[PDB]
């Protein structure tokens, strides 16, 4: 079990082992979304100063 | 997310210190 927790410690590490990239996939969600809401606040303002 | 990833790991770094003193007490035990 030293073996093999250390082998999953040091492989996780850099990132590629489960639960590291359970996280990562739901809170790539989150930057997206924070930056999509970003760009449809800069495209009613723009489009507003035009009329 | 750095510091979830790596307050998690702190915690399963703890587990992995609870079997260092597991294996502490069965240290003293095979001493026995």
């Amino acid at each position: 079990q030293l073996v093999r927790l250390q082998t999953e410690l040091q492989m996780c590490l850099e990132g590629s082992h489960p639960e590291l990239q359970v996280y990562y996939s739901k809170i790539a969600a989150i930057r997206d979304y924070k930056l999509h809401r970003a760009y449809q606040r800069q495209k009613y303002e723009l489009s507003c100063i035009n009329t | 997310i750095k510091l979830c990833k790596e307050r998690l790991y702190s915690s399963i770094e703890q587990k992995i210190k609870k079997l260092q003193e597991e294996r502490l007490l069965m240290d003293v035990a095979n001493v026995h």
